[PDB]
Formats: structure tokens, sequence, C-alpha cells
RNA sequence: AGGUGGGGAGUUUGGGGGCGGCACAUCUGUUAAACGAUAAGCAGAUGUCCUAAGGGGGGCUCAUG
């Protein structure tokens, strides 16, 4: 009722919802082309889904990820 | 100084175009008849109408280049030149210039059976208002000739493009008929001008939303006999349409906030 | 050379004629647009302007 | 009396020119110029356009502004307004646009290099010695002061000046001849 | 003949963005087109408010017999 409520998976490889965020996000690029620049922060508790979806973005583990929140 | 510049200004070309300036050029044989013409022409195009200072011998089908030279150094844009030859009973002409070049030329010639404004009951009529027209058979948009005449007509009369009008300016219509339909490849029937002034009878029948409009004709009654025609090459009418040009997903939502559609 | 040159390049796209603009490491990889950039990330002058 | 106006085949209407097309049959029975009734039979057809054409105009929306007279500019409340809509003919053009532009030497400059243009803050330039901004140009600026100064401390050198300022609007006006030939 | 030709070698890799701005009453050398009138510029003691445009407003008509 207030937000896209876009599903998404955390697996590395076999994630789930990936293709319809990065639709979402290529749509955002669209809509601020004339900025040139863009940048997507995130907020959640620790552990939730933060490092291992921005891995799981990137396809390939970058931020390190463990079963620990910090 | 200064006020040659300003003319120099409205002498080049404009992204908004004021209204269209009309240049009238009386012919070697400018008839009486063809003068009184030329005068009630003048009484629906003033104060945007500008007569040339005596007779002329200039044949627009025969020589192009002078029209083009009145054009250029009196910055109008619409021509009329009124010669009436032995063939050509009462012919009028009219012509229209792009950059200064000639457009189109047209032979217009009115019958003897014509009305003078003075013949028609005296009534109200303000200069400068913009009247309203009405085009009567499929002719007008089903026809090359008379799609021009149309055309023509609206250029010469549509005034300016303002998107505000006052309820009192409908003063006149401008009726434009045509002489019956007639089969294809037949002559062309002769074009009926007529101009009508507006009466506001009241309402009675029509509740109170809409009065029972009246029409008095005022003239002048013109049957537009149709003779030699020229047209533009369709590279020119392409310039002649050029526009200004003055989005994805991007929408001025009320209150300016730019907005968009997520999807 | 003879292409590897960057006075064949410079020839060949005309900018000798306005070579009075050539900026520090003008090549093909990285132009002045560039170049210009980068310098950035290699105030205090001090001055007294009159702030009237 | 009665306003009631009807035709089989649909009227065509331009409100942003005031003009409408009626592309019904026309008698030419009636319409003859030696008819009596052609006269009569055009009054009521051209009536009837008017009507139509009124009823469709006037169901436009119209503004209703709160201000007054106040200046020349301005426009009265009382005067109700019908609010046309953007022209539909596309009538011929007079002249060509000018999007033509000047490509004098100083664009292609600006944008190869990253000097940004001037952004024309004002006239009033400051100098010393007078206790006033005394503006570069436009009223008995700082151009004309060192001729007007009765110290030239360095043959009339007061002259001197003039001509290499003439000498440099003559190579002005020669950049622009050259750049007008672009 | 033409071409790739740091794959190879010698070398450096200094010590900087805005600027031009005047119009009429004048006389002098050129211009002067040469029976001349004397114009369409150059630089000059010369000012002056025309606020580097005279924009509006209210009035006058004029070389020459
Ligand atoms: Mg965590």
């Amino acid at each position: 009722k207030e937000r896209p409520t876009l599903a998404f998976h955390a697996s590395i490889t076999n994630s789930f919802g990936k293709g319809s965020l990065i639709q979402l996000l290529r749509q955002f690029s669209q809509l601020h082309t004339d900025r040139k620049q863009i940048s997507v922060g995130f907020i959640g508790y620790p552990n939730t889904g933060k490092s291992s979806i921005i891995n799981t973005l990137r396809k390939k583990k970058v931020c390190q990820v463990a079963p620990i929140p910090g | 100084n200064a006020r040659a510049k300003r003319a120099l200004v409205k002498r080049e070309a404009k992204l908004v175009e004021n209204v269209k300036q009309a240049l009238f050029i009386p012919g070697q044989s400018c008839n009486k008849n063809l003068h009184d013409i030329m005068v009630d022409l003048s009484a629906l195009k003033k104060p945007d109408m500008k007569r040339f200072n005596r007779k002329n011998d200039i044949h627009p089908f025969e020589d192009m280049s002078p029209l083009e030279f009145f054009s250029e150094k009196n910055d109008c844009s619409l021509m009329v030149l009124m010669t009436s030859s032995k063939k050509r009973k009462n012919n009028m002409t009219f012509i229209r210039t792009f950059g200064y070049k000639i457009y189109d030329m047209i032979e217009l010639m009115v019958a003897d059976n014509f009305k003078l404004l003075s013949d028609f009951k005296k009534l109200t009529f303000t200069v400068g208002l913009k009247p309203m027209f009405t085009f009567q058979g499929a002719a007008f948009d089903t026809h090359p000739v008379y799609k021009q005449i149309k055309s023509l007509f609206l250029d010469f009369f549509r005034g300016e493009s303002t998107d505000l009008q006052d309820v009192a300016g409908l003063q006149h219509v401008i009726s434009m008929t045509i002489q019956g339909d007639f089969q294809d490849g037949e002559p062309l029937p002769n074009v009926l001008f007529r101009v009508y002034k507006l009466k506001s009878y009241k309402s009675d029948q029509g509740g109170k939303r809409l009065p029972r409009i009246e029409l008095v004709e005022i003239g002048p009654r013109l049957d537009f006999k149709i003779g030699r025609i020229h047209t533009p090459s369709p590279d020119m009418v392409t310039e002649a349409h050029k526009k200004p040009k003055q989005k994805k997903n991007v929408e001025l939502d009320i209150m300016g906030d730019k907005l968009g559609r997520i999807h | 050379g003879t292409g590897k040159k960057e006075k064949s390049r410079r020839i060949r796209e005309g900018d000798t004629k306005d070579g009075n603009l050539r900026v520090k490491g003008e090549n093909f990889y990285r132009d002045s647009k560039r170049v210009k950039f980068l310098n950035m990330y290699t105030f205090q002058d001090s001055t007294i302007p009159d702030a009237r | 009396l009665p306003v009631t106006v009807e035709k089989p085949i649909p009227v065509v209407y331009d409100l942003g020119n005031l003009a409408a097309f009626d592309s019904n049959v026309l008698d030419k029975n009636d319409l003859d110029s030696s008819n009596a009734r052609r006269e009569e039979k055009i009054k009521s057809l051209t009536r009837d356009n008017v009507q139509l054409l009124i009823n469709q105009l006037l169901s436009l929306p119209m503004k209703t502004t709160t201000e007054s007279v106040g200046g020349t500019g301005g426009q009265s409340s009382v005067m109700t307004l019908l609010q046309l809509p953007d022209p539909t003919t596309d009538l011929p053009r007079e002249k060509p646009l000018p999007k033509a532009k000047a490509m004098t030497k100083w664009e292609k400059f600006a944008a190869k290099k990253g000097i940004k243009p001037k952004e024309r803050a004002g006239k009033m330039i400051y100098d010393e010695a007078s206790g006033e901004w005394v503006p570069k140009w436009g009223y008995k600026g700082a151009n004309k002061k060192l001729d007007d100064q009765w110290l030239v401390e360095v043959i009339d050198p007061r002259t001197l000046n003039r001509a290499e300022r003439k000498r440099l609007v003559k190579k002005n006006e020669k950049q622009q001849r050259r750049n007008m030939k672009n």
C-alpha cells in the first residue's frame, strides 16, 4: 500500500528476485539520466540481507559475510 | 537609429509570427468596382492593411519578381493585386510569399451581382476583432484548389492566434459556401462568400444556457470564380510547415511537482 | 610510429592549427577533460579580497 | 425561436481559430445564383452553422481572475472570458526558422576549454584614489580616466591610448567580419 | 618500393581566463570624386548631458525665391 515491496532472496548465486531488483534499479537510473551518478544505501537490522544482498547483486562475494551480526 | 533597428528586428524571422501583413496593389485596370471591392476587403483587414500609392502594371503570372521585391521592401507576407482583363472580367489575384519568395498564385473574380457594404443594412462593426468562419461542402477539405482557397481565407482573416477570447468579441461571422456539389472532374463551382452579423436572441426556447443565434447579412456579397492557379513545390510546403520544437515517465504534476512512474 | 606517434594523429585531426591549447598529457586515452579531472587528486593563497 | 440544430454528418469544429467545417451535401438546385431563395437558404445554413459553433465554443472553460484593472497589462475580473484550445489547423508559415547561429571561434574554444561563460555580474567595477565605484563601462568609466587624468608620467601619450583603443575596436570589427562568413 | 615497426634503445615530464567598448555644434594635413560645392574616415586643445538609446509625453516646421 505504500512501498514497492520487491521480494528478494540473499543467495550468492541462486538468488531469487534479482532480475526484478535489477530492472527497478535500471528504471531508477533511467529516471535520473541527467544526474549521470547515483548510489543506493541499505537500511536494516544486522545480518538480515545487507552484505549477502550486495554480494549476490555483484554475483560474487566481495563484502565479508558470515553468520555474525558484525 | 534605434527606430530602424526595431523595424529590422520585426523583418527577421520570429519564432512566433504576428498577424500576416497584407499589401494591396491596384493594377493597370483598377476598375471603380475593383476599387470598391478593394475598399471593402480593406475594411475587413484593418488595421493590418496597406494600399499602394497609385496604379501599377505588374502581371504576377508574367512577372513574379516585382511581387517579391514589393514584399521584401514592405515586409508584407500577403499580397493582393486586382486586375481585370477583357476575357477575365472583374478578375482579382491573391498571392502568398514565403521568405519573400512567391508561394502560390490564385485568380479570383467577382460576379456583377455583388452587393457592396453600403448597399446592405447599416450595422455596428469594430475593426481588429477576429471574426468567425464556417465552411460548407466536402470540397473544402476533399479538393486541392478549395483547400488552398480555405487556407488563404483563414490566413487572411484569422487575425491573431490568442488563446483567450472575449464573449462580446464575436460580432460577425463569415459564411464560406460553394455553388453546389460537383462530380469528379467537373468544373469547380464558384465559391460563395458572405458575411453575417450576429444577433443574440433570448434563450426562451433554449432555456438559459444558450441563446437563439440570429444573423443579419451585411456583405460584401461576392461569388469567386476560379481562374489560373499556381501551387508551391513539396519542399516549400514542408518548409512552411516547420515547427519551433518548443520524456519517458516524466510529467509535470499539478503545482509543478516533477513526478514519475516506477512500473 | 608511424601511426602510434601523436604528431601524426594531431596532423590528421587538424588540431595542430590550434595547438596553443595543447594540454599536458594530450593522448587518445584520457583526453584533457579527463587529465584535468585526474589532476585534481594531486585554496591557501591567503589573498585579501575587497568584500564591497 | 427554437435553438435546436442537427445534421446527419457530424460537424467538424476548429475552436482554436473560431472556425468550423460542414461537409454536408450542398443543394445545387437552390444554390444557383439565379434563384431568389438562394439568399434565404444561405442565411439559414449560416445561422445553423453559427449556432452549432457557438454551442460547441461555449462548452470550453472560462477563466475568472480575482484581480482588478491595476496596470495597463491587467485584466478585469468582471469580464468573463472563454479559454480557447490550441490551434488545430496547420496554416503555412511566412518565413523560415532562423535556427542558424554564429559559429565564431570563441564558442569552439570554450567548448574545448574548461572556461565557463561569464556570469555578467554587473557594470560597477571598483577603482582607487576617487572614493567611488567608477563603473568600467557605461558612464565616464575608467577607459577615459587615463585621458582625463592630468599626469601621464612615463610625443603625446594621451592620444596613444585612444589610438590603441580604436585599433582594438577595429580588430574586434575585423574578427566580426571574419566570423560573418561562417 | 610501401607498411607494422618502446618488440628495442636515448630523453624529459616547464616556472597562466576571461576583455573591447561614447555621440553629437566645431576647425585643421589626407581623403578631394580635380571649372567646385564639399561629402562618405583617419588624430587632434574642444564639451555635455543623449544616464554611452533618445524611449515616452506636449508643441514647431523645414533648404531656397
Ligand atoms: Mg550482517
